[PDB]
């Protein structure tokens, strides 16, 4: 979408491996400021907002 | 920007009391090795105050 009409996407009731999401490399941005990126597969949260 | 003082904000492990590490190693915070090289998932673990 674009960024004026950006789409909210909920992830909840589900179990989230974020350890695949990190390890990708065509990543080239990961910048987390509130958590650790190694702690995402140890935390929970309510819902995700993405 | 006074930049000469500097902290670790990367660390495999927590450190003991009253014990000093001044080892400047790279990094390793993603799945991929660094071998001692910068890079993605690769970043020196001192960094400078502003």
């Amino acid at each position: 979408a674009s960024v004026y009409a950006w789409n909210r996407k909920r992830i909840s009731n589900c179990v989230a491996d974020y350890s695949v999401l990190y390890n990708s490399a065509s990543f080239s941005t990961f910048k987390c400021y509130g958590v650790s990126p190694t702690k995402l597969n140890d935390l929970c949260f309510t819902n995700v907002y993405a | 920007g006074n930049y000469n003082y500097r902290y670790r904000l990367f660390r495999k492990s927590n450190l003991k009391p009253f014990e000093r590490d001044i080892s400047t190693e790279i990094y390793q915070a993603g799945s991929t090795p660094c071998n001692g090289v910068e890079g993605f998932n690769c970043y020196f673990p001192l960094q400078s105050y502003g």
